[PDB]
RNA sequence: GAUGAUG
RNA sequence: UAAUUGCGAUAACGAACGAGACCUUAACCUACUAAAUAGUGGUGCUAGCAUUUGCUGGUUAUCCACUUCUUAGAGGGACUAUCGGUUUCAAGCCGAUGGAAGUUUGAGGCAAUAACAGGUCUGUGAUGCCCUUAGACGUUCUGGGCCGCACGCGCGCUACACUGACGGAGCCAGCGAGUCUAACCUUGGCCGAGAGGUCUUGGUAAUCUUGUGAAACUCCGUCGUGCUGGGGAUAGAGCAUUGUAAUUAUUGCUCUUCAACGAGGAAUUCCUAGUAAGCGCAAGUCAUCAGCUUGCGUUGAUUACGUCCCUGCCCUUUGUACACACC
């Protein structure tokens, strides 16, 4: 238990993926503001990384930063097993990979584009608009628009 | 054989089984000593029957006790009442009458539950609503 | 403003619509042989000790 | 046939729909108000 | 109540429970009003207010005014009763306790 | 006088004896401890990422002792916990079945616990050795 | 305030002692810092003497001024 | 309520008009009696039966009592 | 075959058994017997033997296209 | 020879007759037993609707069935239990008996 | 001793 | 009076059903008859800590004795007994001591006469009549639907956070259920992050699962008034179980996405103590799936002990052009 001073260096926020993330933020769940990156996603890479974790996001040093971004960039080069990755056998090559940034809206527009130009039970739902997982509509989900 | 007695206690499914023999004054509840009682809160109630009478009257006696059913706090009221019983129950076959009539004024005067048993049970769910009195909401329209 | 203190002595029954008023017979504290007929709001017995903020009222009744 | 709703049928009015298999009665709701009192089941409380 | 009573000692150096009860004393209200009316129209009427009753809403005042005040604020429970019950004893207006034992008062004068 | 473990608050005992095995250094630790949660029912891993192993290890040790004999089941029940599942009410969800085994598994190597006949471990003579010592050393740090 | 710079730091140790009672929420209001530093500056001052503990308590902390 | 029925105040007046001597003013006698006296189908209304014959006989005791 | 044999038994006080009048007012009714004269029929040999209430209700077309409910009885009943 | 006398019903009287002949029996010969072990009666239980369509204010109904097991011990020769088996038939009782 | 039509 | 329950009055006298009685269930018994398929103590063997004769434990093939706690069978007990008030002073009402228990001791089951053109011919090999009776409205087989969504409603479950969320420790119930024309409840060891897989085992049951080590709860920490580490709806990606077969995702696991919701308008529902309310477990349904229902326990308040204002019920008196009966 003990309480130090801090240089006036703390930058407040800082461009990651090119989404800036808060520095007021403990950096566990700060990163959480990059779409892709969990609650859970960056809890393991702050420690794959060997962050201190109990300190906030800028006070995060440059050196620091770009390792974090890497690690996570290409999560199985460091250990991260298969199963916490978002996207696995990908449908079109074969690979493993962790979506980050835009990189996640861009896919799932894809994946639905795949769908309706297969024609598909899923993708004619999508096109129409309406609940796609079996729920019912009578008395549910109008005001949605 | 070394002079001994047995009492209980109860409240809801709580019954704690006390067992004095003359000794040195040890006091354990569930082998540990009764100061390690949990919750924490309501430790003093486990006390309770130990200070109402003076800390004297135990010094020469050996008290175990050993608790099941019920939950958290039924329990710690359960083993007040074994630890007040069992010291009546001694006094009644290896001391005098007007100690044991002195000892249960005290325990009265303070609080029924030490020494009686608490007459309030459950009652059974009826069926039309979620228990005993309650019933679903009702509708007109 | 002063208060006065005043001690029930008989419950008259119940009064208002709904059955929440009581009626009172009170008996002064101080200057006492004066009694006054007054209402009160929730539970009361004989020998309750209650503080008017005004004296010189007295209630009016079902009857 | 192995398994679900038809594989089964009351013992007495092959009915498909209320029976009770509780303790292997097999026999339905309608039908067992009527036979409890000679099967053994009484009504207390 | 632990943790109020404690802070209590320590913001005042009287005992915790002596406030509790002063508290109380200051809080029942006195004169009080009913809905007396027939047909529909209804209109208050002034009434006295027993001995227990003053007790029992008394609590409820104080109880309702700490917990409102701990809810989305940085204090904790333990201490918006200990700041009620201190000013409550005190007879200052800026307890929620004293606030409304005014109003009620003054509405059943207006209505005697 | 003499001590038993028993004789000991839970919480203090559970706390001295982690950092004792902590510090000595000799119980195996299973290497995923930095990845896995340990229940189903939790939403995120331990806090303490450093020393939750040894904790979770104190805590079974006393276990045994306290019993005669116990299981990964029982285990699983012991810490397992109420799942949120969102809209929809909560429910009883059982532990995670390695941890609670691979602590079993490395007890015994320690000494601490050996398996017993009816199944399940059962405290060691070794095992009693070790919590006694240590519990008088708890006692004795009341200052 | 999260990071505290000399300036919000012997602020704190220049006006804490006069205060009849401190705690979590009391260092929160008084001077603009976070909860989470309120507690570890309360587990600081204690360990300094500068304030003496009424009770210990892991949802509330109570403290009073060092005689 | 404690207002008794009429198979209760009947058989306890069929009582006292032929075996006055017998009763006394003491319930636990009287619940003896009415074992060896009538025949009852329950330890209830035994109870019942006799309780009232033991108020009957305090008023018999004070003076003459119509019926 | 062998472990399972069948006896029978003629019944005690033939004019005590609900299940046997039923039976005869069944078959006199299908016979042709007037619904009144059958119903007191059956009250009339249940009370002889000593019967402390007999009660026989019938409830149909009785006479037209509206139901309804007859009822005879002699004696007293319990119901509760 | 040793031998266990389990015996169960749904009606305690005739289970208490026939029980009650089994130990008054055996103490005439004076051989050594272990008392009527009484087991906790077990409740069965089925609740229904009593609407047989289902219209109308929602109302249930419970029923139940009692067991009311027991079991002896004895310790008695073989030209005993012979006729011990045979003694004691009674209607809505039924006996089971294990030897060794 | 407010108001209160209709099938 | 809870009561057409009684006191009485009296052109009525004596009777019958209903209420009460009755039965079930819950609370007491150091009193009777027993009980390793329930428990307790003593002694054998025995681990650990101190050591003066101690504290806590293990041992089902080691034995003995016993019945406070546990099961029952048969009984006892409460009747407002006793006492003080109050009424023609009768039925009773108010209070008090004692007692396990003094609102009919609490909770139920049963439950009258007369009706409804209430619900069911989709429970019935219960039926009248009418229809149909082989390119069938019969029986069965494959594939869909009862889930389709511009909207309106009635039962509900998550929430809107510090009386908190999250992470480690603490650690306690009762009602139940479980394998024939057969696979059921499942311990234990091993494998996997999880789900789950695999080899054995106990139980046709006070013996095993099962102390059902359940949840809320407590303790110590992370968070710090910020749509925020509250909330997890809506979507993507993989991994598994049950089933011939899951796509209109049955369900379960894992990471990603992270919307409405800042305490809710007129209106309106339930409740008088172990009750409301909070929290979950067994059962019914079941191959699979609870946000349902029937029960069970655990934690446990505030506010009346009244009234006829609103909504309705019962009895008498009185008016009526109502009888389909104030619609």
């Amino acid at each position: 238990s003990l309480v130090v001073q801090e240089q006036g260096s703390f930058q407040h926020i800082l461009r990651l993926l090119n989404t800036n993330v808060d520095g007021n933020i403990k950096i566990v769940y700060a990163l959480t503001t990059i779409k892709g990156v969990g609650r859970r996603y960056s809890n393991l890479v702050c420690k794959k990384a060997d962050v201190d974790l109990h300190k906030r996001a800028g006070e995060l040093t440059q050196e620091e930063l770009e390792r974090i971004v890497q690690i996570m960039q290409n999560p199985t080069h460091y250990k991260i097993p298969a199963w916490f990755l978002n996207r696995q056998n990908d449908i079109t090559d074969g690979k493993d990979y962790h979506t980050l940034a835009n990189n996640v809206e861009s896919k799932l527009r894809d994946d639905l584009e795949r769908l309706k130009k297969i024609r598909a039970h899923r993708g004619i739902r999508h096109f129409w608009g309406l609940r796609v997982r079996g729920q019912h509509t009578k008395t549910t989900g109008r005001r949605r628009a | 054989a070394v002079p001994s007695v047995q009492t209980f206690g109860k409240k809801k499914s709580a019954t704690a089984v006390a067992h004095v023999k003359a000794g040195k004054g040890l006091i354990k509840v569930n082998g540990s000593p009764i100061t390690l009682v949990e919750p924490e809160i309501l430790r003093f109630k486990v006390y309770e029957p130990l200070l109402l009478v003076g800390l004297d009257k135990f010094s020469n006696i050996d008290i175990r006790v050993r608790v099941t059913g019920g939950g958290h706090v039924s329990q710690v009221y359960a083993i007040r009442q074994a630890i007040a019983k069992g010291l009546v129950a001694y006094h009644q076959k290896y001391v005098d009458e007007q100690s044991k009539n002195e000892l249960k004024k005290a325990f009265t005067s303070y609080d029924r539950t030490l020494l009686i048993a608490d007459s309030r049970r459950p009652e059974p769910k009826k069926f039309g609503g979620k228990g005993a009195r309650s019933r679903f909401q009702k509708s007109y329209r | 403003t002063p208060v006065t203190l005043a001690k029930v002595i008989k419950v008259l029954g119940r009064t208002g619509s709904r059955g929440g008023v009581t009626q009172v017979r009170v008996e002064f504290l101080e200057d006492t042989s004066r009694t006054i007929v007054r209402n009160v709001k929730g539970p009361v017995r004989e020998n309750d000790i209650l503080v008017l903020m005004e004296s010189e009222r007295e209630a009016r009744r079902l009857r | 046939r192995r398994y679900g709703k038809g594989s089964r049928q009351c013992r007495v009015c092959s009915s498909h729909t209320g029976l009770i298999r509780k303790y292997g009665l097999n026999i339905c709701r309608q039908c067992f108000r009527e036979k409890a009192n000679d099967i053994g089941f009484n009504k207390f409380r | 109540i632990k943790h109020t009573l404690d802070i209590i000692n320590v913001l005042t150096d009287q005992n915790p429970i002596q406030v509790v009860v002063d508290a109380i004393t200051n809080t029942g209200p006195r004169e009080d009003t009913t809905r007396v009316g027939g047909g529909g129209a209804a209109r208050r009427q002034a009434v006295d207010v027993s001995p227990l009753r003053r007790v029992n809403q008394a609590i409820a005042l104080l109880t309702i005014g700490a917990r409102e005040a701990a809810f989305r604020n940085i204090k904790t429970i333990a201490e918006t009763l200990a700041e009620e019950l201190i000013n409550a004893a005190k007879g200052s207006s800026t307890s929620y306790a004293i606030k409304k034992k005014d109003e009620l008062e003054r509405v059943a004068k207006s209505n005697r | 006088p003499g001590v038993s473990v028993r004789d000991v608050a839970a919480q203090d005992f559970i706390n001295a004896y982690a950092s004792f095995l902590q510090r000595q250094g000799k119980l195996e630790v299973p290497g995923y401890v930095d990845i896995v949660k340990t229940s189903s029912g939790n939403e995120m891993p331990p806090q303490d990422a450093e020393g939750w192993f040894y904790k979770r290890a104190a805590s079974v040790a006393r276990h045994i002792y306290m019993r005669k004999q116990v299981g990964v089941g029982k285990l699983n029940k012991l810490y397992g916990g109420a799942k949120s599942r969102g809209v929809r009410p909560y429910k009883h969800i059982d532990a995670s079945g390695s941890i609670n085994r691979k602590v079993l598994q490395a007890l015994e190597k320690i000494g601490i616990v050996e398996i017993s006949p009816k199944g399940g471990r059962r405290i060691s003579e070794n095992g009693q050795r070790d919590l006694d010592r240590i519990a008088a050393q708890t006692l004795e740090e009341d200052e | 305030a999260v990071i505290l710079d000399q300036e919000k730091y012997d602020r704190i140790l220049k006006e804490v002692p006069t205060y009849r009672y401190v705690s979590v929420s009391v260092l929160v209001d008084r001077l603009k810092i976070g909860g989470s530093l309120a507690r570890i500056a309360l587990r600081h001052l204690e360990k300094e003497g500068i304030i003496k503990p009424i009770s210990k308590h892991s949802k509330q902390a109570i403290y009073t001024r060092a005689t | 309520g404690r207002v008794r029925t009429k198979t209760v105040k009947r058989a306890s007046k069929a009582l006292i008009e032929r075996y006055y001597p017998k009763l006394t003013l003491d319930f636990q006698t009287n619940k003896r009696l009415c074992d060896e006296i009538a025949t009852i189908q329950s330890k209830r209304l035994r109870n019942k039966i006799a309780g009232y014959t033991t108020h009957l006989m305090k008023r018999i005791q004070k003076g003459p009592v119509r019926g | 075959p062998g472990t399972i044999v069948l006896y029978a038994e003629r019944v005690q006080d033939r004019g005590l058994s609900a299940v046997a009048q039923a039976e005869s007012m069944k078959f006199k009714l299908l016979n042709g017997l007037a619904i009144r004269r059958a119903a007191y029929g059956v009250v009339r040999y249940v009370m002889e033997s000593g019967a402390k209430g007999c009660e026989v209700v019938v409830s149909g077309k009785l006479r037209a296209a509206r139901a309804k409910a007859m009822k005879f009885a002699d004696g007293f009943l319990i119901h509760s | 020879i040793k031998i266990r006398i389990t015996l169960t019903s749904t009606k305690v009287k005739q289970l208490e007759n026939v029980s009650s002949n089994i130990v008054k029996n055996a103490e005439q010969h004076n051989l050594v037993k272990k008392g009527p072990v009484r087991l906790p009666t077990k409740v069965l239980k089925i609740s229904t609707r009593k609407t047989p369509n289902g219209e109308g204010s929602k109302t249930w109904e419970t029923y139940e069935m009692r067991i009311h097991k027991r079991y002896i011990d004895l310790e008695a020769p073989v030209q005993i239990v012979k006729r011990i088996t045979q003694i004691t038939i009674e209607p809505g009782v039924d006996v089971e008996v294990v030897v060794a």
